This record gives structure tokens, sequence and C-alpha cells, in this order.
């Protein structure tokens, strides 16, 4: 769900 | 010179600062429509959103959502369609606006399982017998050829629209040796592959924007989309040096987010447009010279  | 800036921040080591004051320096929109509860699940990361003002919508009175966001250059005279890997509810969208946009051609330069994760869906057939059918958009889209190269692969698929029985051809561009996170092999492969299909008239204004993507559609989308337009602008203006990557990596950053992800992104960004320049600068034989560096065999 996050990526950065 | 670039060249000039390029030998100057890597003696220093200024890849890391000069890109926290690209970061730092990077347009906020908002992103609204992609935060909205009912979107939630068309979006694979939740911090990678499409700024609402360059968000690309469905033709669909339904929900119109989808992330992606155009990227309209004005001086390099090119457009592009960043967007993440579609996800197993939205590869009917992701055909959807491809059909829409009018685009020939899709750039996608990830794998779908990198470090044994999930970065992106299987969208499209593997196999020539087995086609696919997006019930929710109405869409068939079928492999008619396979061209697998050593790191990257190109595929010619048919996108038939089931409503209008209508069908064009869609030329794939698959680069599968760039790792989440990472960089190209090389400048050589890079150029090589961004070549290809520039070539393939799928960067060709008669058409639709090309659709480009990764896992999340910002990072080595960015790199890919930044070497190919400070290249475009070097061309018409026929004057290399007025070329600022920064400067132009900013201008990009307006329409969508996170363009380019890490130091060394950027730093090789740099070394594509100038190895690249080469080639619009006469110096036709470093073409040939790329493949064969590339061992694209």
């Amino acid at each position: 769900d996050e990526y950065l | 010179e670039m060249e000039k800036e390029f030998e100057q921040i890597d003696k220093s080591g200024s890849w890391a600062a000069i890109y926290q004051d690209i970061r730092h320096e990077a347009s906020d929109f908002p992103c609204r429509v992609a935060k909205l509860p009912k979107n939630k699940n068309r979006n694979r990361y939740r911090d990678v959103s499409p700024f609402d003002h360059s968000r690309i919508k469905l033709h669909q009175e339904d929900n119109d959502y989808i992330n992606a966001s155009l990227i309209k250059m004005e001086e390099a005279q090119r457009s592009y369609i960043l967007t993440q890997g579609p996800l197993p509810n939205t590869c009917g969208h992701f055909w959807e606006m491809v059909w829409e946009q009018k685009s020939r051609g899709v750039v996608m330069l990830n794998r779908v399982m990198e470090k044994g994760s999930l970065k992106c869906a299987q969208y499209w057939p593997q196999k020539e017998e087995k086609e696919m059918i997006f019930e929710d958009t109405n869409l068939k889209l079928t492999l008619i050829s396979e061209d697998i190269k050593t790191y990257y692969t190109v595929r010619q698929l048919e996108l038939e629209n089931l409503t209008t029985q209508e069908t064009r051809e869609i030329l794939h561009f698959h680069y599968t040796t760039w790792p989440d996170f990472g960089v190209p092999e090389s400048p050589a492969s890079f150029l090589n592959f961004l070549f290809k299909v520039r070539e393939s008239g799928s960067l060709s204004p008669e058409h639709g924007p090309v659709v480009v993507h990764s896992s999340a559609g910002i990072g080595r989308s960015g790199t890919f989309c930044l070497a190919d337009t400070c290249l475009l602008l070097m061309d018409k203006r026929k004057d290399p040096s007025s070329v600022d990557i920064k400067k132009v990596l900013l201008e990009m950053r307006k329409f969508r987010m996170g363009l380019i992800q890490t130091a060394d992104q950027l730093r090789f960004s740099y070394l594509a447009v100038i190895e690249g320049a080469k080639f619009i600068m006469g110096d036709s034989s470093v073409q040939d010279q790329w493949k064969e560096l590339s061992h694209e065999d």
C-alpha cells in the first residue's frame, strides 16, 4: 500500500 | 554544458542534495477524487495519486476514475499518460482509457512480480490462444505476435471494441530488467529501448498519448519520459546547452507527483540525455553502438  | 554540471555534481556528490531540492521545489495540487472513499480500491498505493487537474477520466457516467495523469509538454510538444500498474479490478479501465485516449503504444517498465512482490496485473494475454474479454468495459484484447529480446520485449496486441466491433493494434514495449527503485543496466540499453519505441511510431503526434507505466507510474516512468523529453527539446532548439533537466523534471511534476524517486535515477537521467545527445548531434553511428552494448540478442 505505500510505495514512496 | 549539462555534461559540465554533471561531472561537477558527481565530483561533489551532490545528487542526493539536488534531489532533495527538486523534491522541495515540487508542485503540489490536490488529489481530491483519488482520495474519495469509493475510489479506494481503484488505487494500488495510498501514497501515489493523480492531481485532479491532470487526471485522466474514463468516458463512463458510472465512475470515471483511473489513477493516471496526462503529462502534457508544450515546448517539446509531446504528451505521455503515466499510469500505475493496473489492479485485478482495474485492467478493464486500463484498456478502456487506452482505447479512449487513442494510444498506439504502451510502455511497461516493470515486472508483475518483483523481489517476490506483486507490482502489476497481468493485464494482457501471454498466449495467442487465450484472448481476454474485459466484461466491465466491453473490450477484447488478443496477442498477435511477440518479439522477445535480451532485456526487453515488444508485443503486438489487437484491441477490439466489442461494442463497435472496431479493432486496433496496440504495440506493447516491455522493459523487464529495470529493478524497482533501480536504474537501467546502462545508458545504451535504455536509449536503445527508447529509440525502438520512437521508431515504432508509438510516440507519433498522429495518435493519442503513449501510456507509460511501472508499478506506481512515477519513478521508472518519470525517468523514461524525462530522457525522452530533454532530448526532444535539444533537437528542436538545436541548441542543447539550453536544456535544463531539473526544470523539465519540475515542469512534469506539475502534472503528476513523484516523477523520479532516487538520486541515482536522477543521475542516470543525466547520463541518458547526455549520451543520447550524441546521436541528436549528428553522430548517427552511435545508435547502432548502443544496440551492441545493449546485447539485445
